[PDB]
């Protein structure tokens, strides 16, 4: 069919862009490689990148849930990078969202506002494709479910999210919208590997503390020690767990 | 189940109630004892950060929903001297105080009046607890009459 | 045996209306007296602050405290009685801003404590954080003779429980300008702390 070859287009553009957008290190500096998927360019690493992964999300969205989604995080992921690198992609990044605002919708071109619009309907991409089966590839086919990895999608938007709020009297963002946009994960919780537990919650206390919210961290530190807790394997001594016990 | 308490000034706990229905007698199964007073602990703050704004997230006094987790809203009242009366609701489905906005402004407006009549004594300090007998029927024949 | 501090008691809804034990009122019913019950009640205050006060600076701020627990019982009482239990009494305004309260405390409270509203609130204009409240006749301390102020201090007491529990941590201080033929002026300086001036900019 013509969703197949599309299917298979769709599977081959996002991996396809994932490792050349992976190919930077250090702002790609002197490692002049055998240029075999390794360009090791000057100052346009983040540019080829953002090329190749503008043409796969193209394509993604030309082929339009899960995928579609990772592919418009992708496009996300490579606007921010390339704006991060002070170079002259801003036009052409911001023009760069042909298919991200007709699958997804910017609208904008401030300083990543445009990436909070990106990552919302990203989000709503990932709520999208939560209505399907939980797992859909091989290995993942008798997985948990999405819901460990919506997760991982929304705990970088809050790391990404609340770093524009710096304390001085202009706030960014007001202070109280990233503390909406934190609480929509009360998923159940119940099941997953504990060292995602543990950085959650302790990345959610320092969003909590540079937020400026000194009981709303004793809240969640209270959930790591019940989840610290009712593990039923062996844990050893280790001295973050003294200044954890310390700091509450 | 419904969860009620009058936090001071320092959030030392002035009084401390439960009331739910009697088709659950034994109210909030494992949520009483471990998540129910750091939900209000915890959700002091952002009532304590809507006490100096003009306006929410022209009365200033009655506060809606501030905060809705797993499904349990709570609602605020700041009163005059500080003293928040913060309440937690409960439900099987998603409860909604919305249905009760119009009526509870008067059940706090009503336990605000008992506050004001037990703070006139003068040999009531401020941070003690109330350790009134007529405390507890004059808030629960208002929490049976008007929910 | 309701609120102890070693539970939360769990009672459930919609029991028996159970007998009703005492009962009470909150409305004004203006009720007068003389100035001179005042004023024997006052100078017996100070005939025993007198007597168990070492130097003059305790004394001051141990008068202080008298007026403290009548300001902190003041603020509940004024605005809820003045925004109107069983009468669907409504709320005023909750004011939160630091020349709302002034207005409030100058218009108001010397106008339930005395007959007359005080007649004037004045800026330091020269610098900022100092804020004269002055009257013309203090009548509680009107029959003290001489000219030191110590004996003002349980009106001053009044003010700054009123707001050191309305969430305006400050600190009062009573001088004497005697302007004019008014020879008992009687100046207040209520002086905020730092560490509340900048939330009023924020």
């Amino acid at each position: 069919n013509r969703s197949q070859q599309k299917s298979l287009g769709r599977q081959m553009k996002i991996l396809g862009n994932f490792q050349l957008l992976a190919g930077r290190y250090v702002d790609a500096l002197n490692s002049f490689v055998d240029a075999i998927t390794t360009l090791y360019k000057v100052r346009d690493y983040l540019w080829l990148g953002s090329a190749l992964d503008g043409i796969s999300i193209c394509f993604l969205l030309l082929s339009y849930n899960s995928i579609s989604i990772a592919a418009m995080q992708s496009p996300r992921n490579s606007i921010m990078s390339l704006s991060a690198p002070a170079l002259n992609i801003d036009v052409e990044n911001i023009n760069l969202p042909l298919l991200i605002k007709c699958i997804s919708d910017k609208v904008l071109y401030y300083y990543d506002l445009s990436l909070m619009h990106n990552s919302e309907y990203a989000p709503q991409v990932v709520y999208c494709e939560f209505l399907l089966k939980t797992l859909t590839f091989m290995t993942s086919c008798y997985k948990s479910s999405e819901f460990s990895k919506d997760v991982l999608d929304n705990i970088v938007k809050n790391q990404h999210r609340a770093l524009s709020d710096i304390p001085n009297s202009p706030m960014f963002p007001r202070f109280e919208v990233y503390f909406y946009s934190n609480k929509l994960f009360e998923l159940q919780l119940k099941e997953m590997q504990v060292e995602a537990q543990i950085k959650i919650y302790s990345t959610m206390a320092e969003v909590y503390r540079l937020l400026g919210y000194k009981r709303k961290q004793l809240f969640v530190l209270r959930l790591l020690m019940v989840a610290l807790l009712a593990t039923p394997n062996k844990i050893a001594w280790h001295p973050d767990y003294r200044t954890l016990i310390d700091t509450i | 189940p419904q969860y009620f308490a009058i936090i001071g000034k320092k959030d030392n706990p002035v009084y401390e109630i439960e009331f739910t229905n009697a088709e659950n007698p034994q109210g909030f199964p494992q949520d009483l004892k471990e998540l129910n007073p750091f939900i209000l602990h915890a959700s002091l703050d952002i009532v304590e950060d809507l006490q100096w704004q003009i306006n929410p997230t022209t009365d200033n006094c009655y506060l809606g929903k501030v905060d809705h987790f797993y499904g349990l809203a709570i609602t605020a009242y700041i009163s005059y001297s500080g003293m928040k009366f913060v309440m937690i609701h409960g439900n099987s489905a998603n409860s909604s105080v919305v249905i009760d906005d119009n009526n509870m402004r008067s059940f706090y407006q009503e336990v605000h009046e008992l506050y004001v009549k037990t703070l006139m004594n003068p040999f009531y300090k401020i941070t003690d607890p109330i350790r009134s007998p007529a405390f507890d029927s004059r808030v629960r024949t208002l929490a049976r009459k008007h929910l | 045996t309701v609120g102890p501090k070693q539970a939360i008691t769990s009672e459930a809804s919609t029991t028996y209306i159970p007998s009703r034990i005492y009962s009470e009122s909150l409305l004004f019913k203006r009720q007068e007296a003389s100035l001179s019950a005042m004023a024997f009640l006052f100078q017996e205050m100070i005939s025993q602050l007198h007597r168990t006060c070492k130097t003059a600076g305790d004394f001051e701020t141990k008068l202080s405290d008298y007026g403290h627990n009548i300001g902190i019982r003041l603020l509940e009482l004024l605005n809820f009685r003045a925004s109107s239990s069983n009468y669907i009494t409504k709320m005023r305004r909750r004011d939160l801003k630091i020349l709302d309260i002034l207005q409030f405390i100058h218009g108001t409270l010397w106008s339930y404590l005395f007959n007359h509203v005080s007649d004037d609130l004045v800026k330091s204009s020269e610098r900022d954080n100092e804020y004269m409240i002055v009257d013309n006749f203090p009548t509680l301390t009107q029959f003290i003779p001489g000219e030191n102020v110590s004996c003002e201090y349980f009106v001053c007491g009044i003010i700054k429980g009123f707001l050191f529990n309305a969430g305006f941590p400050c600190g009062v201080t009573a001088h004497r300008m005697p302007q004019g033929g008014h020879s008992q002026r009687t100046v207040y300086l209520i002086q905020f702390d730092r560490q509340v001036l900048d939330r009023e900019g924020l």
